[PDB]
């Protein structure tokens, strides 16, 4: 970060830019998520394409077979059926030892207010996926 | 290889590695769990919140902080803060990492031994130490003689140190600190119909504080200056856009640093407090700790604060000796920025407890390590 | 496995299946029977008429609403009604579909008990919920977060949401709506020299009220508007082919929304309790109230209430607030959307209340899962 | 010279002169205003009414209170209700006597100022004091050490009393009493099926409330009990002749003060806000507490609220500790009776605000002097 | 007339009449004042309090010792503890009564002085003395040989006598004595968590140090058994109904007499400082001192410090010496005894200073007499 | 007292039992007061009958005789009105000479907790009023 060239420049710095590794963190899971979903991810259209919940049920379904869950496919962004999709999701995170900390709320895909946490889940799936068979993000 | 270093203090935890510069994480150290009734299904929500994300949201949750006075009060919520820090905030996996943690003196034995018990039982820590905050504002400010003046959201201290020697029959404890004063602030802006009662509402007044608060030089003075006229008046705008207009409640507030007696309690003031603790030190150290008190910490940020104890210390020393304070613009995050000095000397790393000494000692280790 | 969502209003029922886009019938919350002689030809000699059908022959029937402000006050009726929901207009078997109901808020115990109570005794449904009519109305905005004034025929309420958790001490409910209007619009329609007695000639004014009125931006410039030209007299054909002119009724009907008193109420208005709900909120709440209220209902349909809201609220709040009124084309059905909506979503299927754990608990259990 | 005293509550009136046993008024603390057209030359009607004759005349009145929370909210109104007070309830020129006025603590500082303006520009009074009421409470128990709980219509508060000091740091204060519970009361019978929403309707709620209303011992037994049986259901005749019956309502209102969850408060409750008072004192005083919690005002006289009290901090305080509550029979009058008793003493002759000190200093004597 | 004898420590008043067997009255050296606000008026209260009145309600003032170190430090109060002894505790008029006085050795000679001064001008006593407190002990004690070793409330002395002279440059004097020791056990109890803080508070620690420490033996293995076992704890009750359980802090307390060290002190310790006074008496004199160590004064009071005592002393005199420690039953009291002794025998009587010589000479005649 | 012969015994009656010579002290007074105000008072009845303070404000005004006091002598014991006679006395006391030190509260009189403080007064203002003409008690 800025360090303690001034403090005032540092207090903006924890409250926005905080996290600017976030767009590399996104670039390991885009290509990771394309060859894995087989469907084509960017950087720039990673929340724009996870948004309905619908690819992230296609992953934990991809994932499991190396309960069932439910799934709209069809939903459109910010509907309570791409919430729904999702907290199938979460469900199955804390089905598998995920917690409260790496854990998004359903309305922080849906509505994008959570985009680190999406990351923190997906590589925490990723590190107890690879015990059972799965290659893990890069 | 590199260690991280975790304040977490009374109202803040700071976090980051030794080495850097400053923390990485900044956040309050607060879990908030759903005071209401859920009547829409499908938002994967938490059962409780922590930090930053419990203070977004805090209109529809109780508050609850982890830590009063500088003890940990609420283990399973402690618990579920060290986890943020390691596994949302810094990114850690804790088992790589040796962690510095640190403490106010004075504490009940208890608390740093069940500290150094979840660090190498439930983080699986691979060695650890806990620092004497003060200490640490020695490290940061760059030198080996001073008394450090350290106050938090929870306790004030005060630790004399000459050559890199403690004098811990000197030390003094104050549980008087910014959250006390939060308290009174509160009770005061009830004279001008203002009320501020849910725990959400505390956090309102805190910030309140930490804007338009400032310390003194002469109280009896500002008192007539503010009975007198509106000049020392300011407003500010609450959350859902109503103003406050706030006067003497300004100086008011942060006064009883200097007169305890505001809050009801029998004890001498942050001026006494310092020079009591010089006097109980040799009389060939004190010239040198009288020129080298130290402040440190989020409580001694109020605009006015080194001038009044310039002043109070001056009134209360022998004439001839020549008193100065040092309050640095980062010293906030000086027993951090210390804590990342000492965890990075190449002769500190013999000082940590390994979890092969707590294997054969158990959490009794604490107290003949650190 | 597909399920039924009833509407069932005071008004109209709104009846249809769950993932469905818009409810599939739509008719009348009326009972007729015939005011002359058991003998008739032609007309179909039956001894009652619902919905449509006694719209349709209203000239020869006394009408009966078996709903008043929310409460069914004759049960044989409402299940006549019900019956001709399931076998006539949806052409199902209830026997074989879970369907969702709706309710007001601070309605008496003994409605929703006896309610769920026919559904199992009656009709036979493996299972039922009962949803409050706002927090429906919510889920059709698409949003988490807002106050919403619903107002139907009978009642008027708004529950204050946010984060998905709703704040039930906050809650506002007035006995005042659509029918009170209707019953006022007939008052005044008498200083014009017309004539409506009849519960079918309450239809016709009824239908004046819907094409008709519209709610004034400013009421005294309208008044005086009105006063000074004939450009805001419109004109009406009664079933007979008789004219009717209208000229300040067409906004004064409307303006008791606001002014309840108007009808001899002593409550504020429907302005100030939204208000007042949103001051009954927690401070850090508000903000996120205010730049969402959400409009439900038929009563909302006016020309121009938007806007009138839009002004009030702008003269209560704070002038640094946002106000947005949400008022969607679709809002006489978004309580129906809404059930639609949820009754769908994956995370609702164990909600229910189901047969066999009716059969444990009785009526009762309509309280502990709803 | 005889003095004056007024408690000059929220709710109620209770007045009289200084050495007498009792108040000689005693009468609701609001003003009426017509809502309706008078058609009639000579019907009797008036611009405004006061007390009793507001509560006589409510059916055709809007009615007011001046005072909520403790507040002077209405300055017009009240100095209604004190000429009403003097000159046609205690037919007195207040010229000639001294007053003593009470007021609750941490109140705004402006409501103590404008009672001392309003009693020395409008009554023109010799002079004046303004009492804390729980101080008053103490001299009514003839002791001068204990903590007292006050509640009445608009606020509670505890004041802990060691040998005639103060702990000025201790009192609490709860803007929960007497009027959260009868609004609580309306809303919770909308349940058993009754609607009252007016303001004269509110007055026969609060009347249903001191007739029927109770505090349970425990709860949870009370709750079973009462859904296990008929047992526990009273019914009462409305003005009309109409019959209301209520069963848990009777114990589900006072229950709100030792679990304030019920209307939304984020607020601890009665027994662990005394408790709280207790633990913010000096060890050595403690013991002298637990041993005298004294009860004071309206909101203290539901059956069972002493035995519940008792309960409650038995199960907080160390089991060494003598609980006792004293509530006494006359306990709805002894803010009163405390200062009809200091008034009289020959000892307070001396502290008195006179008309001379105030006409140096203007009405800001009132926080120097009381 | 009869003579009266005032032992007058920094800790206890001990004062009675000559030739008594023991004092008349005994009670705490402590002056009170009220630290709260002042709100009920008829008390006819005192603005301070003396004794165990100050005692009885210490939970509402500050408390301040006027001696410490054997200085009287603060002169107006000392007058009002005189004048407490004299007129209301031995109730006789000091004009009729010779008056003995105390004093630790090598005090500044200006506290016996104004000590002088003050009998003569605000007491008019006739004649008056200041015996050396440890020549007291041996009186009572029944000999003319020994080791005095006296420790209170501030001072610990030690005199050597030999046939009833004393070796002057033989004189030892420790400002380590029983306030220290109650303030190391406040310093101690933080470590289990208590925290005691105000003047009142450290009269409870003050009473928990004299009925549950006690002297080790040997302090290495008192520490490995404390360590190993819960054999050692024990519980107290404090004054609002609290329990406290203690440790090894029950022996660590009493600990500093023999180490110094814990307290900060650079000083030799209680066994250290009585061999080195006999080591400078002269060689053929060391035998029957120590034949004749008498212990005296409240702190010597500890179980096992005797013991422990006769064991030290041991390990530093020569193996062929017989060492004995005297120390009575009674020991809290030998001071006063002793001057109840010598201020009754017919050989004393010319060695008063006398009013006469008073007025002939000034203060600086005690300085020639005593 | 009971000597030093057990050190037990001794510290009890410094505290439990320290004037049974109270008694002896109320005795004179009881007779001095039934001479100096015609009320009859027995050692017995001495706290019983002063604890109001009407008698004490009575012996102020006669002792005067031989500030003008206010009193309420119908006042009932253990109220407000009992400690306002009190203070009275006690104020007079103070306008007498008399120091703070052997005086009482007014609640130790009131509550009977300071009868020794309530003697040591009486004797007190019996020796001052002795230089103004009235006979001191025996
Ligand atoms: N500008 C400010 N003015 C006053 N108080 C402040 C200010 N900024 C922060 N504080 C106080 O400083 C506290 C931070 O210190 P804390 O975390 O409790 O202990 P520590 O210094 O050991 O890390 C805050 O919780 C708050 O009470
Ligand atoms: N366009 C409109 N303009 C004004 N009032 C309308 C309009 N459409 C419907 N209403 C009125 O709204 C009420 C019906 O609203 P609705 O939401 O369907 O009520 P309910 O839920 O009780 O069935 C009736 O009073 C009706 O006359
Ligand atoms: N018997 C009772 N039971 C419950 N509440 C009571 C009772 N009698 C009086 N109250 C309440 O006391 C309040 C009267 O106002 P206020 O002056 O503040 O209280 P107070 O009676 O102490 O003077 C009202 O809320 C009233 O309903
Ligand atoms: N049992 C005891 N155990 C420990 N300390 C005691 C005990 N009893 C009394 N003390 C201490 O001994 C002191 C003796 O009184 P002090 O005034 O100093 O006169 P002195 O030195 O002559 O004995 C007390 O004030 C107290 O600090
Ligand atoms: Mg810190
Ligand atoms: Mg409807
Ligand atoms: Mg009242
Ligand atoms: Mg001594």
């Amino acid at each position: 970060g800025p360090g303690l060239s001034d403090m005032h420049q540092y207090s903006q710095w924890l409250a926005s830019r905080h996290e600017a590794n976030l767009l590399p963190m996104k670039e390991d899971l885009a290509l990771w998520l394309t060859n894995l979903l087989g469907k084509e991810i960017t950087a720039e259209t990673f929340m724009e394409k996870l948004d309905n919940g619908a690819l992230l049920c296609q992953l934990a379904a991809t994932v499991q077979e190396k309960k069932k869950i439910p799934c709209k496919a069809s939903a459109p962004s910010g509907s309570f059926f791409a919430r729904d999709n999702t907290a199938n999701f979460l469900s199955w995170c804390r089905d598998l030892g995920v917690d409260e900390t790496c854990l998004f709320e359903s309305e922080g895909l849906v509505l994008h207010k959570q985009p680190r946490e999406v990351c923190l889940c997906l590589l925490e799936l990723g590190r107890i996926a690879a015990r059972y068979g799965v290659e893990p993000p890069g | 290889t590199t260690a991280l270093v975790c304040d977490n203090g009374s109202g803040l935890v700071k976090a980051g590695f030794a080495g850097d510069d400053a923390p990485r994480a900044v956040f309050p150290s607060i879990v908030g769990r759903p005071r209401h009734q859920g009547v829409m299904v499908g938002m994967g929500q938490k059962d409780s919140y922590v930090g930053d994300e419990a203070q977004s949201k805090r209109g529809i949750l109780t508050l609850k902080y982890p830590i009063e006075h500088g003890i940990i009060t609420n283990w399973d919520d402690m618990e579920k803060i060290w986890h943020h820090t390691f596994y949302n905030e810094l990114r850690v996996a804790p088992e790589e990492h040796p962690t510095l943690l640190t403490e106010a003196p004075l504490n009940p034995k208890a608390n740093r031994e069940k500290m150094t018990q979840i660090m190498f039982e439930t983080f699986n820590v691979p060695a650890m130490y806990v620092a004497i905050q003060a200490v640490l504002s020695l490290y940061a400010s760059g030198r080996t003689t001073g008394i450090v003046l350290d106050s938090g959201d929870g306790v004030t201290h005060n630790v004399p140190i000459y050559e890199g020697y403690a004098l811990p029959h000197a030390i003094m404890r104050l549980d008087l600190a910014g959250r006390d004063l939060t308290d009174y602030l509160m009770k005061i802006l009830t004279e001008r119909g203002y009320s501020f009662v849910t725990t959400a509402e505390r956090e309102i007044v805190r910030d309140i504080k930490e804007k338009l608060c400032y310390v003194a030089l002469d109280f009896e003075n500002e008192m007539a200056t503010a009975a007198s006229s509106s000049s020392l008046e300011k407003s500010y705008e609450l959350p859902d856009g109503q103003v406050i207009t706030i006067g003497n409640e300004r100086f008011r507030c942060p006064e009883t640093l200097f007169q305890p007696s505001f809050i009801g309690m029998e004890s001498a003031g942050i001026h006494e407090t310092t020079y009591n603790s010089i006097m109980k030190c040799d009389i060939d150290i004190r010239k040198d700790l009288y020129a080298n008190n130290v402040m440190s910490g989020g409580t001694t940020m109020y605009p006015g604060i080194a001038d009044r104890m310039q002043k109070e210390i001056t009134a209360l020393a022998p004439s001839t000796m020549k008193i100065k304070i040092i309050a640095p613009p980062e010293r906030k995050y000086s027993v951090w920025i210390g804590g990342s000095i000492l965890a990075s000397l190449s002769t500190f790393q013999q000082m940590w407890i390994t979890k092969q000494e707590y294997d054969e000692a158990g959490p009794s280790i604490v107290h003949r390590k650190c």
